[PDB]
Order: C-alpha cells, then structure tokens, then sequence
RNA sequence: GGGCUUAAGUUAUCCGCCGAAGCUGUGGCAACCUGUGUGGUUGGGUAGGGGAGCGUCGUGUCAGUGGUGAAGCUGCCGGGUGACUGUGUGGUGGAGUUGAUGCGAGUGAGAAUGCAGGCAUGAGUAGCGUGUGACGGGUGGGAAUCCCGUCCGCCGAUUAUC
RNA sequence: GUACCCCGGGAGGGGAGUGAAAGAGUUCCUGAAACCGGUCGCAUGCAAGCCGUCAGAGCCUGUGUGGUGAUGGCGUGCCUUUUGAAGAAUGAGCCUGCGAGUUAGUGAUGCGUGGCGAGGUUAACCCGUGGUGGGGGAGUCGUAGCGAAAGCGAGUCCGAUA
C-alpha cells in the first residue's frame, strides 16, 4: 500500500503559510522560512501577552501620576491616602476617571489628602 | 463548477469596455528585455507609441511595435475605432518557454546558458476612457 | 479599553523657563518632561502629547563644583583623530543652546519621536526671544511635597 | 507483493565519484535508498498472512456465530430447492419466500448436489456451502442460514457430543 | 570576491530598476508634404529631406 | 548614559510607592489521591520511560453518495485543548468517493556538503576565443555581419596546392 | 486537428467555425509551489530594522470585517553538536516530489488480550480442486526436585544411615 504524501503534507504548509501572511520577504513566501518565523512569533505573542498587564499597568500609573500631581499629591501618597480610605478602586478606573472625569478624579484627591497620615 | 460566463481574455482586460488587444507569445528575446521597452510605451497614443518605436534603438522595439499594430487593427476592424484616437490602455511581458543551452568553458567545465522567451500583450482603448 | 489620544487630539502649548542661575540637570528634566507631555493625563507614549519650551537665559545656567571647567563634552567627526573636547563653561559661554539640547536629549529617550519632540525646544542664551506670536506661558520649575 | 532493495535494483556497482574533492556529499552507489531510482528500505515483501489459530478457539467462534442467528431465529431447514431439472428461478422462489435477500445456503453433498448448488450458484446475493466448510466468516456475513435436510444432518454428524 | 549571500527583493528590485532607456523624442518634418516624425538634427526617413521649410536639401534618396 | 554636590553621593533612621509568568482575585483545561455530598495535592523540561490521539493510503462489512458534478486544486466564513477540521459557502475541475466499525501499512520531512526536476541570486554583470577593413550597387519584411564590384590590407617553406 | 476573413515576412494573435467544454488547439486532462509580471488600496526619501510581537493614530474599505501601518515598548535565526552557539562552529539558495526502526522464524523473554485449563498445543502431511474448513498428538511445554553421576525422591546433595 503505497502512500503518495502530498495530499497530507500541504495542510501543515497552508497553514504556516497562512499564518505569516503579513511577513517581509522570503517569511511570507517560503514554509519553511515562514515556519521559523512563526516559532518567534508564537514565543513574543506568548511573552507579550504576560507583558500586556505590565505595560498597562504602567500606563495606567503614569496617567494616575499626572492628574494627581496636577493636585499638589504625588502617586505614592494619593495611592496610600486611597488606600488609608478604604476606596478599592484600581489602577485603570482611576486613569480612565484622570482622563474622563477630571472632577470625579479631584473628588478622589481630595478624599486620599484627608485620609493622609499627616504625620 | 464549470459553466457559463467562462473566462476570457478579453472579458479579463477590457470588461464589456470598447477595445481590443494581442498577444505575441513565444517572442524570441528576455521578457526582461522586452520589458525596457514595455515601461515606455505603456499609456501613450497608439499612433505615437508605433511611430516612436520605428526609431527606438532596442531590438524589442520591432516585436513590440508589431503586437501594437496588430492590436489596432484588431480594435479597427471589431469595434470599428479608428487608429488615431486609441491609447494603449495595458501592456505588460510574461515568461514564456526557456530553452537550457551549454557552453564550454575552461578546464572541462560547461556552464549553463538560458536562452528565454517572452509573452507580449497590449490593451488599447479609446482615448475618452483615460478620464474614465 | 484605554483611553489613546488620537493625532492633534491633545492641545500642545507653549512654556518659557527662565534659566537664569537653575541648575543645568534640574532644566534639563523639566525640559524633557514638558517636551513630552508627561504631566498631562493624556500621556502616550507613542504620540506627541507634550508642549514646546522655549529657554531664555541659557548662559546663565548655574554650575555646581567645577563643572564650568572640569565637565567636559566630546564630539567625534568619525575619522582618526576627529576628537574634539570642549567645557560646559565654554559651551554655554559660546552656544548655549547646543549645550541644553544635549543635556535634553541625553535625558529623552533614544526615539525617532524623540527626535521629533526635541525640535520643540527652543533654547536662547539671552533674555529675549521671538517667540512672541506663539505667546509663551512663563514656568516655575518646583517640587510637590513629600 | 515485493520490491527491489538497492543490491537488487540494476546497476549500481561503482562509487559514483571520488571521496573527496568534489564538493558534492559522499556517495557509494547510484542506486542507494535517497537516490531517485534507487532501491527500496523497507518495503513489502512476499509473504504469508495465515494465522495458526487454534481448533477450540475456530469451531467455538463458529457455534457462538451460529448460535447467535439461532436464538434470533435465522436458521431455516429444507428438503430441497428445485426438482428434476435445475432453474435459478424456482429457488429464488424457495428462498423468498423462506425471507429477505442475503442469505447463506448449506447442501453438503460435495459430490452430486448439482441441482441445488448450480440453483443457487448465480443469485449474487446467496452464499453455497458444504456443510463441512460453514466457517465464521461466511455464517457471522450471512443475515439468515437455509440448510438442505441433507446439509444440516451431515454438519450434526460431522460435529456433535 | 563571491556573492556571500542572495541579495533580497528589495534590494535586487532597487538596483534592477534602474537598467532603463529614455523614449526618443522624435520631430515633425519640416515638409509640409511630408509631416513625418524624424530624429532632431537627422534627415527624414520618409521624405529623405533636410532643413527648414524654405532650405529642404535632399539627403536621402529614399 | 544624561546629568548630579542647590545630591540625583555615603551613612543612620522613619514614612510611602514601583517592581516577576512568585502570591492573591476571577474564568477555563488537565493528572493524581481520598472518604467518594466534599476536598486535597499537582501540571518548566533535554536524553529517555509511560499513556491517549490527529491526518494519509489500501481494505472486510453495513449505510450510502456522485454529470442536479466525485477526487484534486483554490477563496471566503467558521470550529476544536493539539495534530487538525466544518454535515458552512463559492470558484476551478471532470469520475469517483463519504460516514460508522474493524483490518493492513512503501502512513507524515526542513535539514543527511541527501537524490531528481523546475526556478531564483550574482546580472542585464564578465565574456563573445590572435587580427583590417572601406565604399558603391544588389537582394530582402528586415543587412556592419549575404551576393557583386572597386579601393585597401594580410599570408606566401604557407592563411597556397595535393 | 480550427474552412474563411483581418494585422503580420513569419511566429503569434483577433474575428468566425467544430465541440457539452477550445482558458480541452496538439507545449493540448487536471494545472499546485518556487519564480516572473500588469492593475488597485495603504505605507515608505531624518532613517540603525533576526524583520517579528504587544500597544496604536491615520487612510482605504465597509463585502461594517477586512487591508495597510505612522509611532511607542519588548525582542540576537533554524538544525546539528556542545560545559557553553545569534554565534565569526557544522548543514541548508529556493520550491515541488522522493528519502531512514522494516520483515521473516510452530527463535529468546515480558506485557495486554482471547481460548482451553491439570492440562495446553500440533509440525510435516492427508482431505476439502470448494477457501479461510476438517483431520493429523509424531513431537513439545506444564505435571518434582536434588545430585558429576549411579541414584534417591518431598526431599536430595556435602557428611559419619551424623
Ligand atoms: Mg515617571
Ligand atoms: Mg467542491
Ligand atoms: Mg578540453
Ligand atoms: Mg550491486
Ligand atoms: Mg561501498
Ligand atoms: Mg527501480
Ligand atoms: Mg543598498
Ligand atoms: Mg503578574
Ligand atoms: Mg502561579
Ligand atoms: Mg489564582
Ligand atoms: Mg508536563
Ligand atoms: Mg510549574
Ligand atoms: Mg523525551
Ligand atoms: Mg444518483
Ligand atoms: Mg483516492
Ligand atoms: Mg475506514
Ligand atoms: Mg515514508
Ligand atoms: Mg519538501
Ligand atoms: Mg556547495
Ligand atoms: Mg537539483
Ligand atoms: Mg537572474
Ligand atoms: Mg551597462
Ligand atoms: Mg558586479
Ligand atoms: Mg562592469
Ligand atoms: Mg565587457
Ligand atoms: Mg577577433
Ligand atoms: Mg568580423
Ligand atoms: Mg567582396
Ligand atoms: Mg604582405
Ligand atoms: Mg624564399
Ligand atoms: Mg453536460
Ligand atoms: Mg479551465
Ligand atoms: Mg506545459
Ligand atoms: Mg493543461
Ligand atoms: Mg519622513
Ligand atoms: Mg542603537
Ligand atoms: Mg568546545
Ligand atoms: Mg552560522
Ligand atoms: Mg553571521
Ligand atoms: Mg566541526
Ligand atoms: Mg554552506
Ligand atoms: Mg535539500
Ligand atoms: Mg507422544
Ligand atoms: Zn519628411
């Protein structure tokens, strides 16, 4: 029983090939190039995704910092003068009130400057 | 599944619009050749474009300007156009049949030589379809 | 989703800092961080939020130690021997705002839009400068307590 | 079925070129597994696929088998099929309307029971045995089992405590 | 020296596109009776002429 | 690194914050243990051991299906934890082949300076094998490179003749 | 097996005919990939790029999802072989096809599973010209071990009936 492998040995290709079809050059041309690509792809899409939380995170502490410090309060006390107050709303609620809501944010502020040790 | 409204050359290039066109396949010369000469001639009156390539000094010049008049012709006698208010709509260069030669060369060796081919094809339509 | 800010979404302005007797480090962080907007809740990374600052006074930035004569500043032609060395005394002296642009861009990140945000910085080592139609805001360099 | 490895495939002797030297990889024979035209790894060879099964386990399959029709009551017993001389027609008439069209016919008498066997020879849809060639393969495909009186003495004979 | 390795799309495509010719410009002939393009400075091929409207001195026998 | 002593240096001390795929929250999957209502523990991994599968080809049987268009090829829209896939929807195509359950394998390729073919790269690049040709006319769709003629040059112990 | 007509010196094409189909036109079934092009959309001439990935404006499209991608972050190929390779260690220009754990023994030894069970099983061969079924117990393994062996035997051997 003779086997002939074509048949089964494209649908590997179609998809690799399928999967880089945005690469430059040879990377979205040739399998196995494309193959080599798509390791790398899988391993940063992979990375990044656990990287995602960080970098919004930080995006998200930046803004915090900005609209806060337009207050007088850096972001180390306006997050322990939250969190002093008992006020469990997080780091991208609070970057979308900074940037959104401006009032509601200087609401909050004003609430982490009372809540302050003042010591 | 096969069926009507078949594929054409025509229904591809033209499209129900007034013109014609031809095809010069298996030109003896480099596709890349004769395309030095099709990057000129593309968009130019189809008058102008075969007076110019009576003096253009390529040899791809005879084969293309050939496929040109055919063309009109084609067009003058089908869509009873005339010659002088055409414009050459397409014109591109195919690879046509490649025929592998050997030259010998120094101490034993032989070296491949690729003698090519080309496939030409020029659209022309009537000069009020540029605007269009 | 996170807010993104869309091309001219934000409205840059213009600053002008004094830079009579400040010291060149803490000029030049004030700088950088005006020039790319990070005291804006709009800030991205990606897109240009910051504001323009126009420095006047950049001949009179104070030194500390003896940076006028000690702290020195190298460009290289890319050839052998294409060294060449001048003070920061000397530089401010003669072009100061060749000196505060490298002080910046040594603070900004390495970016082509960084690049791009250090083209608004405009540096004059006298008081005056002719930026008068753009009406810059005058801005005090401070510090938010604790 | 069979085919050729590389010291049957023709040719093939010589090393194709020097060792060394040449930039090209070492080869031994033009007629090597990775060549084009070359012999076969490990492809078939003749052989035999007869399994030595044992005889308790062979004729117990073969009751269970006929056991199973038995109580699903498949099993149908004749004198005969046809009389004098010998038509197709009469006994697909027998058996139609014994039932259905998949059937298995048993009539022993390996010598001279032509009249029955070259009946039933040619209906494409039943199956003629020698009730001392039932075999499970036959009686497990058979949907019903029609024995000659003959045919079901003779397998009782054959085969009984 | 050799090629150390296959030079890219881009790059090939780069330096390949340059390899091109310029059209020829051509002229009408001065001849009202022939009004034929020819090469500038060049008789005509068809009326085998020379020169400007009045002058036209002949130069090819074709 | 910029820059920093007007510390952004050293040191003691206090108050905050940042910070990982660690921990916690929430949702899904899995292995194992346990009395079997719960729950607990666990799931990086090369050599390698164990377990369970996808896809290709042939084939027994049953159910079928196919010019109202099979295989193959190629789009789109979808699906699964993976190999992969749709009983979605087109195009091309023209004669086969699907599902269930067994059986048998020439059953899966990216590497072997692997084999065969096709085709790129270098590149319109190097070369076109010692040299003297010019012109007039002819032929022709097309002529530096064919024919004829006239000038001129070359060989001549050979570029001759046998 | 393309009459006839047109452009062409032809080649080739354009009409038309034949045919169910001619993009089945003889280089002729199907016609994949590398490779070479035309057209359209977006991006791209201040930029340092293992070519991706995450974030993301604008434009195009909206067949309201897709195409493209300014700009920011992070990010040193594949295989082999190595204590250790992005490695300036090896192999690979590219695609398509092919190319390596097979088969045979009433072999050795496990396991899963099925049959029979103090029994299990046949080999050659014979019959079935009708096969895959029946016969065939010659043998062979289990049924007692211990000893060099005679031998003895739930014992035996060394030993002195220790
Ligand atoms: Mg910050
Ligand atoms: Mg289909
Ligand atoms: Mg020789
Ligand atoms: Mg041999
Ligand atoms: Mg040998
Ligand atoms: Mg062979
Ligand atoms: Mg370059
Ligand atoms: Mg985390
Ligand atoms: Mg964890
Ligand atoms: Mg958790
Ligand atoms: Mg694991
Ligand atoms: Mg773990
Ligand atoms: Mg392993
Ligand atoms: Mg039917
Ligand atoms: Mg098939
Ligand atoms: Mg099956
Ligand atoms: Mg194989
Ligand atoms: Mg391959
Ligand atoms: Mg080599
Ligand atoms: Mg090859
Ligand atoms: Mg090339
Ligand atoms: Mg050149
Ligand atoms: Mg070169
Ligand atoms: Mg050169
Ligand atoms: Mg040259
Ligand atoms: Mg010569
Ligand atoms: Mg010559
Ligand atoms: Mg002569
Ligand atoms: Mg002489
Ligand atoms: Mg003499
Ligand atoms: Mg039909
Ligand atoms: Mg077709
Ligand atoms: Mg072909
Ligand atoms: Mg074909
Ligand atoms: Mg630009
Ligand atoms: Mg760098
Ligand atoms: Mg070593
Ligand atoms: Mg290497
Ligand atoms: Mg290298
Ligand atoms: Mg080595
Ligand atoms: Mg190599
Ligand atoms: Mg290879
Ligand atoms: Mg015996
Ligand atoms: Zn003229």
């Amino acid at each position: 029983a003779r086997v002939k492998r074509s048949v089964n040995a494209k649908k590997k290709r179609r998809e690799v090939l399928d999967q880089a079809s945005g690469y430059r050059g040879q990377r979205s041309r040739l399998y196995r190039k494309a193959k080599e690509q798509t390791l790398h792809s899988a391993t940063y899409s992979f990375r990044d995704r656990r990287a995602k939380k960080g970098d919004f995170r930080s995006l998200w502490i930046q803004r915090i910092n900005a609209a806060s410090r337009a207050q007088g309060m850096t972001y180390n006390r306006f997050i322990n003068g939250l969190k002093n107050a008992g006020v469990e709303v997080d780091r991208k609620m609070l970057a979308e009130l900074a940037v959104s809501d401006i009032n509601a944010f200087n609401s909050l502020v004003e609430v982490a400057k009372a809540s302050q040790p003042q010591n | 599944m096969s069926k009507t409204e078949r594929p054409s050359r025509r229904a591809a290039l033209l499209g129900d619009r007034p013109g014609s066109y031809a095809i010069a396949r298996h030109v003896r010369m480099s596709a890349s050749k004769c395309r030095r000469v099709i990057n000129l001639v593309r968009g130019m009156d189809a008058v102008d474009a075969v007076t110019m390539l009576k003096f253009q000094p390529q040899a791809a010049a005879e084969p293309i300007r050939k496929v040109i008049a055919s063309a009109m012709a084609n067009a003058e006698q089908t869509e009873g156009l005339r010659a002088d208010d055409l414009y050459i709509s397409q014109a591109f260069v195919d690879e046509g049949i490649t025929m592998r030669r050997i030259r010998p060369r120094a101490k034993g060796s032989a070296s491949r030589i690729l003698k090519r081919s080309a496939h030409i094809t020029v659209v022309v339509e009537p000069k009020e379809a540029r605007q269009a | 989703t996170t807010y993104s800010p869309k091309a001219g979404e934000v409205q840059r302005k213009w600053y002008v800092i004094d830079a009579e007797d400040i010291v060149l480090g803490r000029l030049a962080t004030t700088a950088a961080n005006l020039l790319r907007g990070k005291h804006k809740p709009q800030y991205a990374p990606h897109i240009d939020t910051g504001d323009f600052v126009v420095v006047v006074n950049a001949s009179k930035i104070a030194l500390t130690g003896k940076k006028a004569t000690d702290s020195l500043r190298y460009d290289h032609s890319g050839r052998p021997g294409g060294l060449r060395v001048t003070s920061i005394g000397e530089m401010l002296a003669k072009n100061p705002r060749r000196a505060v642009e490298r002080a910046v861009w040594g603070m900004m990140p390495k970016n082509k839009l960084s690049r791009q945000q250090l083209k608004k910085l405009k540096v004059y080592g006298g008081p005056e400068h002719p930026h008068a139609a753009q009406n810059p805001q005058p801005y005090e360099i401070t510090q938010i307590a604790q | 079925h069979a085919t050729k490895t590389r010291g049957q495939v023709s040719g093939g002797g010589k090393k194709p070129w020097r060792q060394k030297g040449t930039g090209r990889a070492r080869q031994g024979s033009t007629r090597a597994p990775q060549w084009v035209g070359g012999g076969t790894v490990h492809g078939p060879q003749p052989r035999s696929y007869a399994q030595r099964t044992p005889k308790k386990m062979v004729g117990a399959a073969l009751r269970g088998a006929l056991s199973d029709m038995a109580r699903d009551n498949r099993i149908f017993v004749v004198t005969s099929l046809v009389d004098g001389d010998k038509p197709s027609t009469k006994q697909a008439k027998a058996v139609l309307s014994g039932l259905a069209e998949l059937r298995k016919v048993l009539v022993v008498l390996d010598r001279s029971d032509e009249i029955d066997w070259l009946s039933v020879r040619n209906l494409s849809e039943v199956h003629v045995l020698a009730a001392d060639q039932l075999n499970t393969y036959d009686v497990v495909n058979a949907r019903t089992i029609v024995f000659s009186q003959a045919g079901l003495d003779a397998f009782v004979g054959a085969r009984s405590a | 020296a050799v090629p150390k390795r296959k030079m890219s799309r881009s790059n090939t495509r780069h330096r390949r596109s340059q390899w091109k010719t310029v059209a020829t410009k051509l002229v009408t002939c001065a001849n009202p009776a022939c009004g034929e393009k020819h090469l500038p400075h060049t008789a005509c091929p068809s009326c085998g002429g020379y020169g400007p409207r009045g002058d036209r001195r002949q130069v090819v026998e074709a």
